[PDB]
């Protein structure tokens, strides 16, 4: 445990697996998602991974991620989804943390798959949330110019709270994922790694950690119908922008 | 993105100085801005980062009749900043005209700082309502920015003047200032002198240097509201993501605050929630109902209690809010702060839109209308005489605040389905 | 108007399915969302 | 029993070895094996009860049994009753268990009953067939109500199914008097005068139930508690603790009105007529604010039934076996000391 | 639920100050209200709980002609409370009129404290009968609460003035005060000056500072009556559950008290019971019979003796009570108090309705009727002249106390089966 935890830095890897993938960090992620935005608006057939790697680097250099070790930023690098006739970059993007030592004995490839699935969900969510705060943006710029035309007041008064009914719903969901999905499992994970003096117990704790997180989102097989409704909450968002 | 701070007036420059001393002591840096080795953080929003890591703040300093600005000038924190931006009555029209003549070079100071930023998120100003030199001038620069940039946000932290009524044109000045606040600003955070007076007289026994302790509480609030920015969180790390849920409507954009310890010299999530439900832990003084509430908690919390708590919070119905529609409380977590002693471990901050503040506006409206009926309280000062010969801007402001109070009183109703 | 009615329709369709999901984890979402007590009083 | 004791400490950690080992043989006339058996058995009992009373301790367990089933700390209960009775008032299959569970944690964590971490085993449950189980289905929250408790393995050896179910069944009988007395005080505040015999009937019923409760609090509860608090401090092994606990449980079960060859049907009819009195009087006052001649006839009916159940109760209590203590209260220079002279 | 305390008058604010110092020394807290680490309890009934566990008492302080209120003001227990509620003759009508003009803002103080409470159980007031400033004013605020809230209880601890008869309108004032007490209050606990004078002259040798030791005994009584609230019991932890058994009838709601040691600087349950049967251990001075008696014991008791004792208590017939019906003594146990030296281990407190107190009322009635026959003892003060020009309220009070004494004398009879 000593030589694995200092020579291959095994503890900093799990701390950074929660940070970047599982969204425990996040000036880094907001600056990534802000600077990656005009590329991902276009289809990903006209985009390649080198064009991601550069802007990712500038996201890393300007933000708080710069005072973290070059190894673990180096092991995290961009990836895409192989193409399909309706490509959007918001459909087609991923990060890959890949193995660079004996940590494959700790981190299975299907564990990175569940990592990327919950990453896909918390990507779609903060995607729709930034569209949502751009809706509130259109509200506080346009309405202060529309004093000077009195006849449009009713419909603009209506659209504001169709928007506010969505903005509250996202101000419950982003706060349900905050208090239940990444402190509970994180507390009990942190406890049964740092008290344990066998590798298999750490392994078996990380496994059930990510697995109960799968059940806690709507990324389970039986909660999928629940999931199906939640996708229908995302249609009326983009519809409202038009 | 990046947020530029503004400060003006005696109370505004006082609370800005206290805010910068707060963030100086809070993070691991020197009073000249050199990083401490013993300390990681982002301080790139309110401070420009230098090569020896001099986090020089984005604070533009404007002064008029400086006495306390001189005390700010000779200080051991005067090596933290020097952006070279310091440029020189007690009336609204006086400060308006004084800002009017120097609007160009202060706008050059604005555009210089804008060029200092690569991107931008919002402008905060430190201002006090009816502060004398601050009043009128602050409304004028609010007009200048609202004319200039419709692409950004303005957040404003300002207090409501109550000195328990020599100055009788103060309701007129505050009325004109709040008129510009409702129509030219996007989100307002307002506080009371009397509620901070209550909390200060409860936590302590001071009466005369109350301003100083008020500054401390403002600094704690302004750090708390910014903690998810300064300590790296992962949601609402833009200002507009925070502001979006609380304000559905462009005139009712006034936000009231609370904070759980009155004295700060376990607590569970249930305890701090129900404490935060009190108006005596809120720093602003028919049934009134909130439109929406937001809470951010910072401390040593256990993540499983919090869902238990909001279950039981539904069950007891210890809040009474029903605007007309499905807008409820939003609870969030931020980091318990290192680099300072973490005593009074769990502490919460609370942000809501509630209709009750209209009554306090109505109190001022009752005063101003009374003085407007007598019409002897402008004192015929020449400044308000030049700026409006007919004094019809006061009547226009009266009809606007009438629309505002009527929007408030309709916003209480569960028929606010239309006109929202 | 049709958009508003569709929004109210889709949210109650969430909650009526949310009533029977799980004893601790999934049920709690219904109590985050309703604090305003006209949800399921439009039913 | 010597080797039996070693397993139930070895099951929860540390198989402990003997302090000295001897070789045991039979020899004619020489019973030196006997004292070796007693020394090993005595060490077994010593290390076992030295395991039990510090790790998974019994003392805070007994305190937290006295706290809720025997009702020692009931600030929690005047939190709980007031904030939940309007939800308890609904019949069965109109209440849901998350609502009452959240109200239970409400009253627990508001209250001063916050002193020990064995308050969190408490859950609300029901008895579906309340008194037929002793040798409702349409009501719950009025005649079906209980508290749940979980155990640990060293505390499973002393307290088990039988002790916990006697605790539920004494709690239920105590719940009856709690409910009628708070109904009677709520009627008392409704008048802070003309037809006033109902005031006398109310006063008679409430003095009666207080006579019953302080009779039961200071004859059954605290006496056998302190004698248990003497027996447990002189116990020699865990079978001694078991004997003292079983005798204590028998005494607190025998000594109330839980044990009777008929379960005292007169007592049930009497609390029934008390509940009926409370209901119609509050109904009549709220239908008066928004006849005292027909109401007088109903109060006559209630008073006659109350006096009949009272005389049946004194006659069936005096034949039992220190039992006269509610009667040595009730008739001081004498009223309900004898009404119908037999012969 | 929660109980709000009220205090007014010189004797009332004295005994309230002593009660709060009693509960300060009794529980483990500081004189600024910080919890001691070395100390569990509920203090949520008479104290609001804070975040640094400042148990700020529910005590509204009203003053008129303050001299001793100033001494209460500068104190090391003036950091325990500051609810900001202090707001400024010796006649009944004077205090009535002075309370009449300020009834609105003191009612705002009432409603503010009511909003401070989530739920409510009762109002206690600290008051003295014919205390001068307290008299009349206390009757007025009793009228205000009885008009305002029929949903709550009022408990009242007040003394009977006897100075062994310059003030000759004192029987009139006490008569009007007790008239409001019988008709506008639900339960009264009354005491005598003379009985406390007897116990004080027996236990000690002081004559002049007798008020101070009277305050100590009142504090011990008021702690004792509240111990099952403050220390967590499991029965009659509501006030109304305690009050319900002793009062069958809305005019005879006067409760007399006793307490077993006269000097407090084994005892068995038999000993303390029979001591409590004495009128010399009772602090209030045909055959008279109790309606019902209640006893609460606190100490090191053995639970099996107590049933032996009440057996033998039936057998000796050492009490003589027969109202007409089956209402007998109620004995109860509360916790022997920690956090103080437990010397004089077992101590009891006694609460009964007894008809003998009518005689003491009759003594006052004999005095007032004599003065009413002469009609020279109102002294023609202008206050009673404004409030009643014809002085017919005195005759109405006379007929009410006539009804009261007749109800008492009929209540002695074993034909009280009707009119109860």
């Amino acid at each position: 445990l000593d030589v694995l935890n200092k020579k291959y830095s095994l503890l900093d890897h799990m701390q950074a697996m929660r940070r970047y993938l599982l969204l425990g960090q996040g000036d880094f992620i907001r600056h990534l998602m802000d600077l990656l935005k005009p590329e991902l608006v276009r289809p990903a057939t006209t985009l390649y991974q080198h064009n991601l790697t550069g802007i990712l680097e500038t996201a890393v250099r300007a933000t708080n991620a710069q005072f973290d070790s070059p190894e673990i930023l180096r092991r995290l690098d961009v990836r895409l989804l192989e193409v399909s006739p309706g490509d959007t970059g918001w459909d087609v993007f991923s990060l890959d943390y890949h193995v660079d030592g004996p940590i494959a004995t700790v981190f299975t490839r299907e564990c990175m798959s569940h990592y990327l699935r919950v990453f896909n969900f918390l990507w779609r969510a903060k995607r729709m949330e930034y569209i949502l705060t751009d809706i509130r943006k259109g509200h506080m710029c346009n309405a202060k110019l529309l004093r000077n035309m009195p006849e449009f007041s009713g419909v603009l008064h209506q659209c504001h709270i169709l928007a506010s009914e969505m903005v509250h719903f996202i101000h419950q969901m982003q706060y349900y994922i905050t208090f239940e999905v990444l402190e509970c499992s994180w507390d009990e994970l942190w406890n049964k790694v740092q008290q344990a003096q066998d590798l298999d117990h750490i392994i078996a704790a990380h496994e059930v950690f990510l697995d109960t997180i799968i059940s806690r989102c709507l990324l389970d097989s039986d909660s999928r119908a629940l999931l199906n409704q939640l996708r229908a909450v995302f249609d009326q968002i983009i519809e409202l922008q038009n | 993105r990046e947020i530029i701070t503004l400060q003006l007036g005696q109370c505004g420059n006082q609370i800005g100085f206290e805010f910068w001393k707060q963030l100086c002591a809070e993070h691991g840096i020197s009073p000249e801005g050199i990083v401490e080795e013993f300390a990681t953080d982002r301080k790139d929003v309110f401070f420009y980062q230098a090569d020896d890591e001099h986090y020089i703040p984005r604070a533009v300093l404007l002064d008029l009749e400086p006495r306390v600005i001189h005390s700010i000038l000779n200080s051991p924190y005067a090596k933290l900043y020097n952006p070279e931006n310091i440029y020189l009555g007690n009336n609204w029209a006086s400060g308006f005209s004084q800002g009017e003549k120097i609007h160009e070079d202060i706008f050059d100071i604005i555009d210089r700082e804008a060029d200092g930023s690569d991107s931008l998120e919002g402008f905060v100003l430190c201002h006090s309502i009816a502060g004398g030199t601050g009043s009128g001038l602050g409304s004028y620069l609010l007009e200048r920015l609202n004319d200039r940039y419709p692409k950004k946000l303005v957040q404003t932290y300002s207090v409501f003047p109550n000195q328990d009524e020599d100055v009788v044109v103060q309701p007129y000045n505050s009325l004109l200032t709040l008129k510009r606040l409702t129509q030219n600003a996007d989100c307002v955070v307002v506080l009371d002198n009397t509620a901070l007076n209550r909390i200060a007289t409860d936590r302590l026994h001071i009466q005369n240097p109350s301003f100083s302790q008020i500054n401390q509480l403002v600094s704690t609030i302004m750090s708390a509201s910014t903690t998810t920015l300064r300590y790296p969180g992962y949601m609402n790390n833009d200002l507009i993501g925070l502001i979006a849920s609380l304000i559905p409507t462009p005139r009712l954009h006034f936000l009231m605050t609370g904070y759980t310890p009155l004295t700060t010299d376990k607590t569970t999530v249930l305890d701090v929630m129900r404490r935060l439900l009190q108006p005596k832990n809120v720093m602003v003084s028919t049934n009134h109902c909130y439109i929406a509430i937001l809470n951010i908690i910072q401390g040593e919390v256990d993540p499983t209690q919090v869902h238990k708590s909001l279950q039981r919070i539904r069950e007891r119905k210890l809040a009474n809010f029903i605007p007309w529609g499905p807008a409820s409380i939003q609870v969030a977590l931020s980091r318990k702060s290192p680099y300072l002693p973490s005593a009074h471990r769990v502490s919460g901050l609370m942000m809501a839109n509630h209709t009750s503040i209209s009554s306090l506006f109505e109190r001022t409206c009752r005063q101003y209308d009374k003085l407007r009926k007598r019409e002897a309280f402008l004192e015929q000062f020449r400044k308000e005489d030049m700026f409006k010969d007919n004094f019809d801007e006061m009547d226009t402001s009266r009809e606007i605040v009438q629309q505002l109070i009527d929007e408030y009183h309709a916003a209480t109703r569960p028929d606010y389905i239309s006109w929202g | 108007r049709i958009l508003t009615h569709f929004y109210q329709g889709i949210v109650q369709q969430f909650l009526v399915l949310l009533t029977t999901s799980s004893d601790e984890s999934l049920r709690f979402l219904s109590f985050r969302l309703d604090f305003n007590e006209h949800y399921k009083a439009r039913e | 029993s010597t080797g039996k004791y070693l397993n139930v400490v070895r099951e929860c950690g540390h198989d402990v070895t003997c302090p000295v080992a001897k070789e045991i043989i039979y020899t004619l006339k020489e019973r030196a094996y006997v004292e070796q058996i007693e020394k090993a058995f005595n060490y077994a009992s010593k290390v076992l009860l030295d395991f039990l009373m510090e790790e998974k301790e019994l003392v805070a367990h007994l305190r937290s049994i006295k706290r809720y089933f025997l009702m020692d700390q009931g600030d929690f209960f005047v939190h709980f009753m007031d904030l939940a009775e309007e939800e308890l008032r609904k019949p069965v299959e109109d209440i849901t268990p998350p609502r009452l569970e959240a109200l239970l944690e409400l009253a627990l964590r508001m209250s001063t009953a916050n002193t020990d971490p064995f308050k969190d085993d408490l859950k609300i449950d029901l008895m579906p067939h309340d008194l037929i189980t002793q040798l409702e289905l349409a009501l719950s929250g009025l005649e079906a109500f209980s508290f749940d408790y979980i155990v640990k393995w060293p505390l499973s050896l002393i307290i088990n199914r039988k002790a916990l179910t006697r605790y539920q069944m004494l709690f239920r009988h105590m719940f009856y008097c709690k409910h009628v007395e708070r109904q009677l005080c709520s009627v008392w505040i409704s008048n802070k005068q003309w037809f006033a015999g109902a005031f006398t009937l109310r006063q008679r019923m409430l003095n009666f139930v207080q006579n019953i409760q302080y009779y039961m609090m200071f004859e059954v509860m605290e006496p056998t508690w302190h004698i248990l608090e003497k027996n447990l401090k002189s116990a020699s092994n865990i079978d001694d603790v078991l004997g003292h606990h079983t005798g204590f449980l028998d005494t607190c079960l025998k000594d109330c009105m839980l044990t009777n060859p008929e379960l005292l049907k007169v007592f049930s009819k009497l609390m029934s007529v008390c509940v009926m009195f409370t209901n119609c009087m509050q109904k009549f006052t709220q239908s008066m604010k928004l006849l005292v001649s027909g109401f007088e006839a109903t109060i006559n009916k209630f008073d006659k039934n109350f006096s009949a159940h009272l005389l049946d109760l004194l006659a069936r209590l005096s034949i039992y076996s220190g039992m006269a203590s509610v009667i040595s209260r009730l008739d001081f220079n004498g009223f309900y000391t004898e009404r119908l002279e037999r012969l």
